[PDB]
């Protein structure tokens, strides 16, 4: 009976990108991890979800992208 | 006569430690005195009655004087333990208390005192102590005795009685119900379960004084903070961040007597109650010491209320309202008696239920703490662990008192280190595909085999070539590396293949299970976008509507052409993609990459190495993973891959069958089927069938301990428990489910075990921090073998492929799975953080049946429920099943039948609720969070002559008496592993053979029945369709060539097996009394399958007389290169034996199968002797091949010389002629006729 805070849209996360360019969800509350940089966008965990949505267009890596 | 129940026998005792100048016998006599004055003190218990005796007396202090003994401390200990040992009789007619003064210096006494717990607690007693010192000191001054401070027991109970009746009664009454409703459920730092009411007086203290100055430093930095509220957050936050519970009810002492009314009384006063603590991560302790503070102010209002009054409203358990409770009133022992200093010893203040923390914050600003503990269920060295983090715990706030309850962190130095110690599986294994480590095992040993079925058997380079051969294809209709292929296959070498193949073009495989319903998969491959589609003919007419899609019919074996590889497979490419059901939308799909299955498969083949005498059996569908190391494995490590028959995955005895067959070395089985597995088992059955298994694994759901003890008696096979979700690869961890390590297990399930080859396991708390061991917490993977992510969806992907804080720029994969990590390391699955769960080790979203379902005409809403609907169905394994809770919009009638009929349209069978029940209203209770205890079961007509007896099975199975016929099994509480014990009972109460699949298709008694009460009949029996040259089989005289099934296991893969046969309905054998309008009626049927062309031909008795009937025919006409006849004789040799030799035939014939309207088998041995008895005979000019029972007649004229009219050579075996046919003999007969026909 854990309800992982993920799946909680009570609270707002924000949206986190990494050097592979690969987009995730982290807590607001907490400090982005090393290795990952803010994308620009906060709020309601649908709403950042549906920004991912159409910023993530490419789901190449990418270090894999100029080798395509 | 107020109590019912006779009160506990434990007892408060402690000790004061006089140093100074004692008179002992004004002492006793000041003691009995004091008691005296206390009129509480004196009470009995009658049984029950719970009452004051006013006639009871009090006796002088036993004086011991034990300076002359060696020990004297010593022996005063052991006196006052040796009066605390021994239970206290309640009711006895004496009073309760009992005090000695023990001297153990000429200076030093120690005092000891006893009361029972119902007339004194750890608050009151000092005030009875002074009194009875201010005796002694006024008696020392010679002034009279002081008179009696304490309150009468009359007035106390005037005074409750008020209170009772009091208008605050009330108030305090609904207030702490409303407090009950909102109260949490209650935490432990102990795993063991709450016991609720405790016997063992026996606990542990722990004293400890915090030195560090920390506390000291964070209380001058947060100076508006009451040093009490900020010690009690501190312990607030401590307990709740060991427990990884934000919420959790403790409980806190508060008094139901105040003022100079606590200061006067003798009886209980401190009262414990309720206290439900709220944890947020994002504030600060200042936060929650001031929420804290105004909590526990509310509740003083209120605290005159009994906490056994909360507890009788509510209360029959077992599990009590809190387990922890924290202290932090400061009880005053200390007494003024001139010219001798007290200090009072505690040494019994009763049982503990749980844990008891009392914080004492001094006036010097640092912090003490005093720790009682169950000796049950804790011990000293982890109490003093968990202190330690208390410590830092302190340390960090003091540091920096802005810090978030959530960014604490409250593990120590060397639990890091353990975890980095367990989390270090880096192994270097190279950059390659799945295609080079098949094309590398196929260069070792190309003449192995490799791949085979009831009809294929291929080597490594025969199997190579096919590879090879259909990548080729499938890349001459346009499949480049990158692309996606669906597979829509039965089981069979072809599936196999199939994937071999689609890897070898450096593609994916999207297996497709055909049960599904059309939409779904028209879903799918909408999401997917194959370039191709392989299956078979009468499965495309399912997906001619789908649009944009090319299709690919693979049945049979292609020419060969090399089996050099191609090397277009390269490790970014993905190799697999594997839809699974979605929470939200329409399903996911998991694209799992080259190099992850590859790091899978190379572990399984270092920890669990296969050699080329080993036999991996294909009972998985490819639509679940597992398979996927059923499909590669073998090949990577030079074993053999055998194919099972379809839908035998079902059937334990099939499995049997099948592990006894081929001898399999190496399965697989979820917990489920395990469980129905080792229900078919006997100990012999087990020695005939699963002597063979060397090893076993078991994965998709808790693996139960007493499943493999009992796994290992009956069978003494390795087991092994293996842990992973689709999205990593596979499976990421392993544990031993066998022997020492089993014997170990002390939980119900076989521990998830530690982590793979590159892989890691991260069990996080809500806070994104790691947490100690038996302490548990989300699952997090990392590592090589994460899936890329899901196919064309950024946001599932980024929701559940998350960042990973302790690798940096890495990603880390939320598996919603709840576990801890035990003393050994081991992880131990625990539960589900979410809505999803696993049937029989099927991955079921129930938030995708819910929308579905709600998604229906007129449904306001809608619960998908998994419950046991039958109790008496649950023999082992998963007997869960969906129902479905719907309620109309409209109010009206939903007609669930065709609802579900609807259902069964969009969702995959096995997530279809097989009950859909229809609720006025759905059954909310507290705050509308929906009861699912309230949910209710669902309750629990020919029937024929042959059908009794199924309704007699389900009522044995089901327990429930079946009067009713078309009565669904599901319904009635029945799912697929009681189904298949069904069958079994029906296969042995029924001469036809009866299969748990039979019961899937047709869930009734009247379809059961209309069922129970292949390739074909007629004149062609297509044994093999292959493509190169065809071998005709004559039927003997049964008149039917399915004995020959056995063959085309040992000739060559490019062959086809076509037997011609007599079909008794205007057959060949009974049109004719002429025995050779029926060795010329074959050439009509012979010569319309390949006219021109060499003839190979292979005939059994009376099918060898018609091979050289036609062998001459054909000779007359092209060639014929091999002609093979079985113990075939001249007719020239109405005999008396022969009849003899013709009805074993028949015997043979019909008694190897179990199973009518085949009485044409009967005619066509009649229409056999009628023809034999007309001889008929060609000298046959060419030549043939014949193989001769070496235990049959005499005669030595043997075929050598009686065949000699009709050059031939000649084969020699122990057998009959009957057994000339059996697959024993074809286990020679078979690699000699390959050998001929090369
Ligand atoms: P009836 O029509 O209900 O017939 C019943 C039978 C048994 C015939 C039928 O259901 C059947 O054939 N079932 C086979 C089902 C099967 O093989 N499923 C695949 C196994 S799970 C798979 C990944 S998964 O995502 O599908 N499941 C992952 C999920 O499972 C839990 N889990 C895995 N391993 C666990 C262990 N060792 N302990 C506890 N829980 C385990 C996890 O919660 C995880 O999220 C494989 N990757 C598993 O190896």
């Amino acid at each position: 009976h854990m309800t992982s805070v993920f799946d909680r849209d009570d609270i707002q996360f924000q949206v986190v990108v990494n050097h592979e360019e690969q987009y995730s969800i982290w807590p607001e509350y907490k400090e982005i991890p090393q290795g990952w940089r803010a994308a620009g966008k906060s709020g309601l965990k649908k709403d950042c979800l549906a920004y991912i949505e159409e910023v993530w267009t490419d789901m190449r890596p990418l270090s894999l992208r100029q080798h395509m | 006569e107020k109590l019912s129940e006779l009160p506990s026998a434990w007892s408060v005792a402690h000790y004061v430690e006089l140093t100074g100048e004692v008179d002992s016998p004004l002492l006793a006599r000041a003691v009995v005195a004091g008691l005296a004055q206390a009129d509480t003190l004196r009470m009995r218990f009658t049984e029950v009655w719970q009452w004051v005796d006013d006639a009871l007396t009090f006796e002088l202090p036993e004086i011991i004087d034990l300076r002359t003994n060696i020990d004297p401390h010593g022996t005063a200990q052991a006196l006052m333990q040796a009066d605390l040992q021994q239970d206290l009789r309640v009711d006895s007619g004496k009073p309760l208390v009992f005090h000695q003064l023990i001297q153990v210096a000429d200076n030093r006494w120690y005092w000891y005192q006893r009361y029972h717990h119902l007339l004194v607690d750890g608050f009151s007693f000092p005030a009875i102590t002074r009194q009875i010192a201010n005796i002694y000191c006024t008696w020392l001054r010679g002034e009279p005795t002081p008179a009696s401070p304490f309150t009468p027991f009359a007035d106390v109970v005037e005074e409750y009685q008020q209170y009772r009746e009091s208008e605050a009664w009330q108030r305090d009454a609904a207030f702490w119900a409303e407090q009950r409703r909102q109260l949490p459920p209650p935490a432990s730092l102990s795993p063991a379960p709450l016991p609720g009411r405790s016997a063992s007086a026996d606990i542990l203290r722990l004293k400890l004084e915090f030195t560090d100055g920390e506390f000291r430093q964070l209380a001058t930095q947060l100076s508006g903070v009451q040093r009490t509220d900020l010690a009690l957050a501190l312990a607030a936050l401590w307990l709740g961040r060991l427990c990884n519970r934000m919420d959790y009810a403790a409980g806190f002492i508060f008094m139901r007597r105040l003022g100079s009314a606590a200061l006067t009384a003798t009886g209980p006063v401190l009262n414990v109650l309720p206290l439900g603590i709220h944890i947020a991560a994002q504030e600060t302790l200042p936060e929650l010491a001031t929420r804290l503070a105004a909590q526990l102010k509310k509740m003083r209002r209120h605290q005159r209320y009994d906490a056994e009054q909360i507890v009788r409203d509510s209360a029959a358990g077992d599990e009590p309202l809190f387990g922890p409770v924290l202290n932090i009133k400061v009880f005053d022992y200390q007494l003024d008696i001139p010219d001798v200093q007290a200090q009072t010893h505690t040494l019994a203040t009763g049982p503990v239920n749980d844990l008891e923390l009392a914080l004492f914050p001094d006036v010097h600003g640092d912090l003490s703490i005093e720790i009682l503990a169950n000796k049950q269920r804790y011990d000293e060295p982890t109490l003093i662990q968990h202190a330690e983090r208390l410590k830092m715990l302190i340390a960090q706030f003091a540091a920096d008192p802005a810090l978030l309850c959530g960014d604490v962190d409250i593990m120590l130095p060397g639990e890091y280190a353990q975890l980095a110690q367990l989390n270090a599986t880096q192994v270097e294994i190279p950059e390659t595909t799945l295609s080079a480590l098949v094309a590398e095992q196929a260069a070792k040993t190309p003449d192995a085999p490799a791949l085979a079925d009831a009809r294929y058997l291929f080597s490594y380079r025969e199997m190579r070539e096919q590879v090879v051969a259909l990548a080729n294809l499938l890349r001459e209709r346009g499949v480049k590396p990158g692309d996606s292929v669906a597979v829509a296959l039965p089981r069979s070498v072809f599936l196999t293949l199939a994937l071999h193949a689609i890897v070898e073009a450096g593609a994916a495989w999207l297996p497709l299970d055909t049960g599904y319903p059309d939409d779904r998969l028209k879903m799918m491959l909408e999401d997917a976008r194959p370039s191709l589609l392989i299956t078979t003919d009468d499965q495309l007419p399912r997906f001619s509507d789908v649009p944009n899609l090319t299709s690919l019919c693979y049945n049979a074996p292609l020419t060969p052409q090399g089996s050099a590889p191609l090397q277009l497979s390269q490790p970014h490419h993905t190799a697999y993609i594997i839809f699974t059901s979605g929470s939200t939308g329409r399903p996911k799909g998991v694209m799992v990459g080259q190099t992850a299955i590859v790091n899978r498969l190379l572990w399984m083949q270092n920890h669990y190495p296969l050699t080329g005498e080993d036999v991996v059996a294909q009972k998985t569908p490819c639509s679940f993973d597992v398979s996927v190391w059923e499909f590669f494995w073998p090949f990577i490590a030079g074993a053999k891959l055998v194919m099972a028959e379809p839908e035998a995955h079902r059937d334990p005895l099939a499995m049997q069958q099948f592990f006894a067959e081929y001898g399999v070395t190496t399965t697989h089985f979820v917990p489920s089927m395990l469980a129905a597995f080792v229900a078919s088992l006997t100990p012999q059955t087990a020695r005939q069938s699963c002597a063979t298994l060397k090893q076993v694994f078991c994965s998709g759901e808790a693996l139960p301990a007493d499943l493999c003890r009992e796994w290992q008696q009956l069978t003494g096979a390795p087991l092994h428990n293996l842990y992973g979700p689709t999205e990593a690869a596979v499976d990421v961890s392993w544990y031993p489910a066998f022997g020492e390590e089993l014997a170990q297990v002390r939980g119900s399930s076989v521990p998830i075990g530690y982590p793979v080859w590159n892989t890691g396991l991260r069990i996080l708390d809500a806070m994104m921090h790691p947490v100690p061991p038996g302490v548990a917490g989300d699952l997090y993977l990392t590592g090589i073998q994460l899936a890329q992510g899901y196919l064309g969806r950024p946001d599932l992907t980024a929701s559940r492929f998350i960042a990973d804080p302790f690798a940096p720029g890495e990603r880390m994969y939320r598996t919603g799975d709840v576990a801890r990590w035990l003393d050994n390391g081991a992880v131990e699955y625990l539960g589900r953080s979410d809505d999803q769960l696993k049937i029989r080790g099927q991955r079921i979203e129930l938030g995708e049946i819910d929308r579905v379902m709600q998604a229906l005409p007129d449904v306001e809403q809608a619960v998908t429920h998994a419950c046991v609907i039958n109790q008496a169905a649950a023999t082992g394994g998963d007997a869960r099943q969906l129902v479905g809770y719907l309620v109309s919009q409209s109010g009206l009638p939903l007609d669930t039948s065709a609802l579900q009929a609807q259902l069964r349209e969009t969702l995959p069978p096995h997530m279809v609720p097989v009950v859909l029940l229809q609720l006025p209203q759905l059954p909310l209770s507290a705050n509308g969070k929906l009861d699912r205890k309230a949910l209710p079961l669902p309750e629990l007509a020919p029937k024929a002559g042959s059908e009794t007896i199924i309704a007699a099975a389900f009522s044995s199975l089901l327990g429930c008496d079946v009067q009713d016929a078309d009565a669904d099994f599901f319904a009635l509480g029945g799912h697929s592993l009681l189904a298949m014990k069904l069958a079994a009972q029906l296969s042995r109460q029924v001469a036809r053979q009866v299969t748990p699949g039979q019961v899937m298709v047709a869930s009734t008694v009247a379809k059961l029945a209309t069922i129970i009460d292949r390739m074909g009949f007629e004149t062609i029996l297509p044994l093999r369709e292959g493509n190169g040259p065809t071998l005709f089989c004559f039927h003997p005289a049964s008149g039917f060539a399915w004995q020959f099934s056995v063959l085309s296991r040992y000739l060559d893969p490019q062959w086809s097996i076509i037997g011609i046969q007599s079909p008794r309905p205007n057959g060949p054998m009974q049109t004719a009394a002429n025995l050779d309008e029926v060795c010329e009626a074959h050439l009509a049927t012979l010569l319309e399958q390949q006219p021109h062309g060499p003839y190979y031909l292979l005939g059994y008795s009376l099918g060898g007389t018609l091979a050289q009937g036609i062998a001459a025919r054909l000779r007359a006409r092209e060639q014929v290169a091999f002609l093979g006849l079985l113990d075939t004789w001249p007719p020239e040799t109405l005999d008396p034996e022969v009849l003899a030799e013709i009805n074993r035939e028949r015997e043979a014939f019909l008694a190897a199968q179990q199973g009518e309207l085949f009485t044409t088998i009967e005619g066509n041995y009649a229409d056999a002797v009628r023809l034999l008895t007309t001889a008929h005979s060609v000298p046959f000019d060419g030549k043939a091949t014949l193989f001769v029972a070496e235990r049959t007649l005499q005669e030595g004229m043997s075929p050598e010389r009686a065949w000699s009219p009709w050059e031939l050579d000649i084969y020699r075996q122990d057998c009959a002629h009957v057994d000339i046919i059996s697959p024993g003999t074809f286990e020679k007969i078979g690699p000699i006729i390959r050998a001929t026909l090369n």
